[PDB]
């Protein structure tokens, strides 16, 4: 990479973004990073840096930049726009295959990732209700609470398989207990009334009964 | 080949400990805690010693604890074995 | 790998809206806790394949 | 006093507010004569600045200040066992990363601190120069040339003090090694630090496992060549005299088992005093009173010597803590497994007492499952209750994909060949795939196999099977006929006590057989299947298509994998064919091998070994030619050539087609080495054997081809005697054999020399 | 593969000869294994019109003065059968002052073997691996052990008379010495840094002195801080170091007096008002005898390996790692000629004493030079 004043170079970065390639356009903002740091426009480089991550798939990187912005910056004018970036950032880490074409579904991995993208987004929508990015993320929230609960409901039927019933009465009172509005709850409820039979505890069976025939089909 | 546990613990002389009438934490202090509750709004306990070991069948000691609004104990219900 | 892409971009996915569940006369839904709740909102920004992320 | 203005000279990269605000002095307040001493400490402590020159007076607070330059870039070269990551990990852990501004002075601390690495890998005449390269607005480029030197060996482990043992034995025990030869896989002469700390402890469970309890090492020493090359390694004993166990004791909170307990710590007055034994019935305390319900029970295991008739007196007390139940079971860190694969490796369930072992064990199967680099448990506690424990298991995998290759050599296969692609985890769901080709000089396998190790969640295992088999019998030592063959497999197979392994399975099979020489065995039964065609030219073809049903059995208790000492291991094999094919025959097979000690320290084995075998035709139609047995060549009866025992082909000679009935008897002795030093002369196996085998033909005729020697008795025993070898090499497995024919009945080849390099192929 | 991998560290080759002078080997006789490829001090040593050598197998010669031929042959190896022979592992000195030699081993074991007919007087045992000088003063054979254990054996009966135990560290750089006597007063080199001095009856330690110089984290310049081996010159005694400094100690207090920052492992020689010494780096340089300034620097020889060097006919001999003798002068430091001996190398001491040289080799072979 050459060297020129910064201007030029800040240019011909905003080039190569604008043409849709991206692994060129990392190195240009690394060579602002890198010979003029303390440049009076660091703040778009920056943020274009991250926009660079998220858009070349180079995701620790990109977890690394932005925690350095949330630690730099913590009242810029604009930290919606990077608490939604962090948000995306966690939420597209969850696949991170291509599992999801061959047609497996993805929903038994590790969930810690989109509890993590709830905690973020959560933060967002309750912060700064009156954004430019609230109603994609109230969205994005309302599928991540479904694949949430798809992993409990999808231990407690293994448990139901092996035969420790115990634990699907344990999980299944937490699935009520923590996501009581979902379409994997209402699924659920029929492992915990064959459940409660092989105990032969007959006292809430007709609770679990009642609880499914108020309700409708699904 | 399998082995599986599941549930509370009993040893069958923690059954001859309980009172009817003994006060909240004390069924807790000496039985340890539930492990299943009952959570839809009846607050009452139970005690389950499930075990099914090497193509033996299963064997149970289902104990039933219904207790008062305010702590109390108030009910007790021994099952020995299930039916 | 390289197929990070597919959820690198913006593609959209959607799913079924969440419905309050019922209660039963003569009993109570279990308490709960609060640790995943929605909020109400209003206002309308896009949606995915519609929306601008590149910073200001 | 106040000053009017401050001016400073010097400062680009830093702000002038970061240096205002750096220093408690702003610009114009109440001041002092601080402010000199303050600008000599403010701009040194905060590691940005290489000089100071200032000046105060009553107008202005005068300083010329450079700045210290910022790392552009950390580069290396040279480092030839050491790669750029660890060391990029050790920079960091130096205090100086990209993003810190050097100091001119502490390079010499970082070539300390690789000197230290370097000591720390092994490596103790390196050194290395740092080389500085300025370019503009403040920019250092860093450059670590190397002379990483000479790597360290070790020249002897010796051991001073020892009377009732020798020095040359145990070394060879432990991790380390002083002499390796050039036909061993024994080790290395690589000298690691904790090494040292972890066979200290393989020394002293050594000494207090045959009688020794006295015994207490005294001092340990490593010194070093001055040539900074070779290391010598000496450690001191004090050995004891023997002792024995007189009596035990046991004490504690025994929850009400003394009857329980007292049944286990019993023995037998009047032995020798163990290591393993107290430990294994201290683990043994454990394991029951864990099956109790029990959930941390502590046990302590200490000796009282008394030296007067030496006896020692064990006492053990026994500590159950308050039990603790399992609320939920947490995986963090499986990227692409399944959740519903890690779960299945978990002996303690969900809802249940806390087994402190049982998580051992699932900790164990989970490395035992081979998807995973590494493994970690842990345990935590639920806030407010005060007995009930989550537990979590952190994962790292692994690239789980293969590619495997091996060639060998033999004395019957020629070169041998074994290809293939190996798929463990296939779009991680549990599954496992693979494609295997593997040629000799006569059969060439190509197969695909698909297998699920868990149809339902009981260890019930599945697997199918595509595979192309070429059989070019003349390569074989057998009488001309081509075979190709092909078909599928799909088997089940499930555990029924942990050793003993059940399977069934079905099978379709399509056999072709040209170049078919003719003889009299095969146009019997070619007779008997109605296809008849002429006896005189070497041209002819015939097909078939079978549906099978095959059964096994396996009972494996070894107690290795690799040498083994001691068990059995029974195999039986059983095919029908189910009617609605061609060829309607069965086929029974078995294989007993026994190992026995006689020794103590499993040191001079007897091994058995049987093999028998019988298959026949039904309804008339006699069991085909291309299932027969043979025996003879390296692996039943050595010392003939490879499958030559049996009946003779008549062509209308002296060579073999094999039969329907096979049995052979084997006794091997093993016997330590006799000419290899005792440092390392566990890794060789020799053996003495007499192997007896015998193949007759059944549906054989005496009558009508009289002319000719009898094969429907079975009376011709062959007998053979020999000497075996066998060990590890650099170049794989090898295993001599030198054997002497010595009761041989006419037609058969002797083999005297036959040994197998590599693979078994 | 291990070749191409590992890179050399530094060599220099042989310098240019003008011999002067004609080296021949007269005796060329070898003993048996041979030490081989280890490190040690196992040096032959020369008594009345006799020649004794060892192997480091069990074997030990007996040879002529003028001839080079055997007069006894003894075995010290413990044959139990014919499918089995344990060696012995003979590594001390071998040194004779009362007709009787004594040699070290590495099993804890002092052999004293008589003179006439090689058998054993005695045999006992110490408290560690024995590597080092065996000295005698007025009787009390005096045996420096790996275990800093200075101890002490008798003549007639070989019984531990009196034992003082010194320290350690972890690494030692073959921590060993050999005791030097002045007026029954035993300065010995210690293992870490300590030059110490005991009285030769009973074992009261006198005093002690650091000479050795510490600026290191116990792993750089202690990675090795060991002294080799002192000697006694009129009141001053004085001792070397490795990475350290040679000093001069008076004999009652042990006082810093002239220092020069240098290294060595090897022996050294004090004839005259002169000293000679050989670096870490074979720097064979030659200093005086209290100012410590130095003659000459004579250093072409740099990471050869030498030995030790000797005063046979006022030149200093030396060895090297691929068998050459580098006779040097004394007043100006120049070579004086080279003579190629052995395809093996030296490790060991050469012996110079009455008018007669002798080396061995590393393969068990004995040479002598004219």
């Amino acid at each position: 990479v050459p060297d020129n004043p910064p201007n030029e170079i800040y240019a011909t970065a905003q080039q190569k973004l604008q043409d849709g390639n991206w692994r060129q356009a990392i190195t240009q903002l690394e060579a602002l990073d890198n010979r003029y740091p303390f440049g009076p426009y660091s703040q778009q480089v920056q943020l274009d840096l991250i926009y660079a991550y998220y858009k070349n798939a180079d995701l620790p990187l990109a977890q690394a930049a932005i925690d350095r912005f949330i630690r730099l910056n913590p009242t810029h004018p604009n930290i919606d726009y990077v608490m939604y970036m962090r948000g995306l950032t966690n939420m597209a880490l969850d696949d991170s295959a291509l599992q999801g074409f061959f047609g497996v579904d993805r929903s038994d991995r590790d969930p810690q990732h989109a509890r993590a993208a709830f905690s973020d987004f959560s933060k967002l929508v309750r912060g700064y209700p009156n954004s430019q990015y609230t109603t994609d993320a109230t969205k994005r929230l309302v599928f991540l609470k479904d694949r949430l609960a798809k992993y409990e409901y999808s231990v407690a039927e293994y448990y139901t398989e092996r035969g420790a019933w115990v634990a699907v009465v344990n999980r299944v009172e937490g699935m009520l207990r923590d996501y009581p509005d979902t379409q994997a709850t209402r699924d659920a409820l029929p492992l915990m009334e064959n459940a409660y039979r092989q105990m032969q505890m007959n006292a809430q069976a007709e609770k679990v009964a009642k609880i499914i025939a108020a309700n409708s089909s699904n | 080949r399998p082995d599986i546990n599941q549930g509370n613990y009993l040893t069958a002389n923690d059954v001859s400990k309980i009172r009817v009438g003994m006060t909240q934490q004390q069924v807790a202090y000496a039985l340890g805690t539930p492990l299943m509750s009952d959570p839809f709004g009846t607050n009452t306990w139970f005690y389950v010693f499930r075990q099914q070991p090497g193509h033996e069948g299963v064997t149970q000691q289902t104990l039933t604890l219904t207790f008062n609004s305010s702590g109390v104990l108030t009910n007790i219900d021994n099952k020995p074995a299930l039916s | 790998r390289y197929k990070r892409q597919v959820s690198g971009d913006e593609a959209y996915l959607e799913a079924a809206p969440l419905a309050e569940l019922h209660a039963p006369a003569g009993m109570i839904l279990p308490v709960t806790s609060g640790d995943y709740a929605i909020p109400v909102t209003n206002g309308s920004g896009a949606v995915g394949k519609a929306l601008d992320i590149r910073p200001p | 006093f106040v000053v009017k203005d401050i001016h400073f000279e010097g400062l680009q990269r830093v702000a002038v507010g970061a240096a205002l605000l750096s220093m408690p002095v702003r610009t114009g307040d109440t001041v002092n004569d601080e402010d000199i001493s303050n600008t000599i400490r403010a701009l040194f402590a905060t590691g940005n600045f290489e000089d100071v020159r200032v000046l105060r007076d009553g107008d202005t607070l005068l300083v010329q200040v450079k700045e210290r330059p910022t790392i552009a870039s950390i580069t290396f070269s040279g480092n030839k066992s050491v790669k750029d990551d660890m060391l990029k990990q050790n920079l960091e852990a130096s205090g100086v990363r990209v993003g810190e501004s050097l100091d001119r002075t502490t390079i010499a601390d970082i070539e300390k601190g690789l000197e230290d690495f370097y000591y720390s890998v092994g490596k103790y005449s390196a050194s290395v120069k740092a080389v500085v390269t300025p370019l503009p607005r403040n920019r250092v480029d860093l450059k670590l040339v190397f002379q990483e030197g000479v790597s360290a060996e070790i020249q002897q482990i010796n051991i001073v003090g020892n009377h009732a043992f020798t020095t040359d034995e145990l070394i060879s025990h432990f991790q380390l090694r002083d002499e390796v030869p050039w036909w061993n896989v024994v080790g290395d002469r690589k000298y690691q630090k904790q090494k040292l700390a972890g066979d200290l402890e393989t020394l002293r469970s050594y000494y207090l496992d045959r009688g020794y309890a006295r015994f207490n090492i005294d001092s340990t020493q490593v010194s070093l060549t001055p040539d900074k090359k070779g290391i010598y390694v000496t450690v001191n004993i004090t050995e004891g005299d023997q002792y024995k166990l007189s009596g035990v004791e046991v004490s504690g909170n025994l929850a009400g088992h003394s009857a329980e307990i007292e049944q286990l710590t019993k023995i037998e007055p009047g032995e020798l005093y163990n290591g393993t034994k107290v430990t294994k019935m201290e683990d043994d305390i454990k394991k029951l009173l864990g099956r109790y319900g029990y959930a941390y029970p502590r046990v302590q295991s200490m000796p009282e010597i008394n030296d007067a008739d030496k006896t020692v007196k064990l006492r053990v007390n026994v500590d159950a803590g308050n039990r603790f139940y399992v609320r939920k079971i947490r995986f963090e860190g499986n990227d692409t497994s399944k959740d519903a694969v890690l779960r299945r490796e978990m002996r303690q369930m969900e809802g249940a007492w806390l087994g402190s072992d049982l998580v051992d064990q699932g900790k164990e199967r989970l490395n035992r499952l081979g998807f995973f680099e590494t493994v970690d448990t842990d345990t935590q506690r639920v806030p407010g209750s005060p007995d009930q424990v989550d537990v979590v298991y952190k994962v790292k995998e692994r690239n789980t994909g293969s590619f495997n290759f091996g060639i060998g050599y033999g004395t019957c296969s020629g070169v041998s060949f074994q290809a293939g692609v190996q798929q463990d985890n296939w779009l991680g769901t549990g599954y496992a795939v693979g494609i295997n080709g593997t040629k000799n000089d006569y059969q060439t396998y190509a197969e695909l196999s698909v297998t699920n190790p868990y149809f339902t969640v009981d260890g019930v295992s599945l697997g199918g099977r595509l595979f192309y088999n070429d059989f070019q019998a003349d390569d074989a030592d057998l009488s001309d006929y081509t075979n190709k063959s092909y078909g599928t497999d799909v088997t089940l197979g499930f555990p029924i006590n942990e050793y003993n392994s059940l399977r069934a399975g079905l099978g379709y099979v399509h056999n072709s057989l040209s170049n078919m020489q003719p003889q009299v065995a095969m146009w019997r039964y070619l007779y008997s299947m109605g296809e008849h065609p002429s006896t005189s030219d070497q041209d002819n073809s015939f097909k078939t298509d079978d549906f099978t049903f095959n059964y096994g059995w396996t009972y494996n208790k070894l107690d290795r994998g690799y040498f083994p000492t001691d068990g059995s291991r029974v195999n039986l094999t059983g095919k029908v064919t189910i009617p609605g094919s061609d060829n309607e025959y069965y086929k029974v097979t078995l294989d007993t091998a026994t190992y026995v000690p006689i020794d103590d320290d499993h040191k001079w084995v007897v091994l058995g070994r049987t093999r028998w075998g019988y298959g026949d035709g039904l309804g008339g139609k006699e069991m085909p030619f291309y299932e027969n047995f043979y025996a003879g060549g390296s692996s039943t009866v050595r010392g003939f050539q490879c499958n030559t025992i049996g009946p003779k082909a008549v062509y209308f000679s002296d060579d073999a087609v094999g039969g329907n009935a096979m049995a052979v008897a084997s006794l091997e002795f093993i016997t330590p080495t006799p000419f290899i030093s005792d440092k390392y002369a566990n890794s060789v196996r020799t053996s003495f054997f007499w192997d007896m085998g015998t193949v007759w033909d059944t549906n054989w005729d005496s009558s009508q081809y009289s002319g000719y020697p009898d094969y429907s008795d079975p009376s011709n025993i062959r007998m053979s005697a020999g000497i075996a070898l066998q060990w590890m090499s650099p170049l794989g497995p090898l295993v001599f054999s030198y054997a002497q024919p010595f009761k041989k009945y006419d037609g058969d080849k002797a083999e005297q020399f036959q040994f197998n390099i590599g693979k078994t192929w | 593969l291990f070749n191409s991998e590992e890179d050399v560290v530094k060599m220099s080759p042989l310098p240019t000869v003008e011999n002067q002078f004609t080296p021949t080997t007269a005796w060329s006789t070898s003993v048996g294994s041979g030490i081989g490829n280890f490190y040690s001090n196992l040096h032959p040593a020369l008594a009345d019109n006799v020649v004794y050598a060892a192997d480091r197998a069990g074997l030990v010669k007996a040879l002529n003065a003028d001839d080079g031929k055997e007069i006894w042959s003894v075995s010290l190896a413990e044959k139990d059968g014919w499918f089995s022979k344990e060696p012995a592992l003979l590594s001390g000195g071998v040194t004779v002052s009362g007709g009787h030699v004594y040699i070290g081993s590495e099993k804890a074991q002092v052999y004293a073997l008589n003179t006439s007919d090689g058998t054993v007087a005695w045999q006992t045992k110490v408290a560690g691996e024995a590597l080092s000088r065996p000295v005698v003063s007025d009787g009390l054979v005096l045996i420096h052990t790996s275990n800093g254990q200075l101890q002490a054996l008798n003549e007639a009966d070989g019984a531990v008379k009196w034992t003082v135990n010194l320290d350690m560290p972890s690494l030692s750089l073959r921590g060993e010495s050999a005791p030097t006597t002045a007026f029954g007063a035993a300065v010995v080199g210690g293992d870490n840094g300590r030059v110490s001095a005991v009285l030769m009856e009973q074992g009261q330690m006198i005093w002690q002195q650091r000479i050795s110089q510490a600026t290191g984290s116990t792993e750089i310049d202690r990675l090795s801080d060991v002294d080799t081996t002192p000697v006694v010159v009129n009141g001053v005694v004085f001792a070397l170091a490795y990475n350290g400094n040679l000093t001069a100690l008076d004999l009652r207090s042990g006082q810093i007096m002239w220092k020069r920052e240098l290294g060595s492992v090897n022996d050294f020689i004090v004839d005259g008002n002169r000293i000679y010494l050989v670096d870490q780096n074979d720097r064979v340089m030659a200093l005086t005898i209290d100012g410590g300034v130095t003659l000459w620097t004579q250093s072409d020889l740099l990471h050869r390996l030498l030995t030790s060097p000797v005063l046979y006919n006022g030149n200093l001999v030396v060895g090297d790692s691929e068998g050459y003798l580098h006779w040097i002068n004394v007043e100006d430091g120049r070579f004086v000629a080279q003579q190629k001996v052995d395809s093996s190398g030296f490790q060991t001491e050469p012996v110079a004493a009455d008018g007669k040289l002798l080396i061995q080799a590393k393969d068990g072979t004995v040479y002598s030079i004219t």
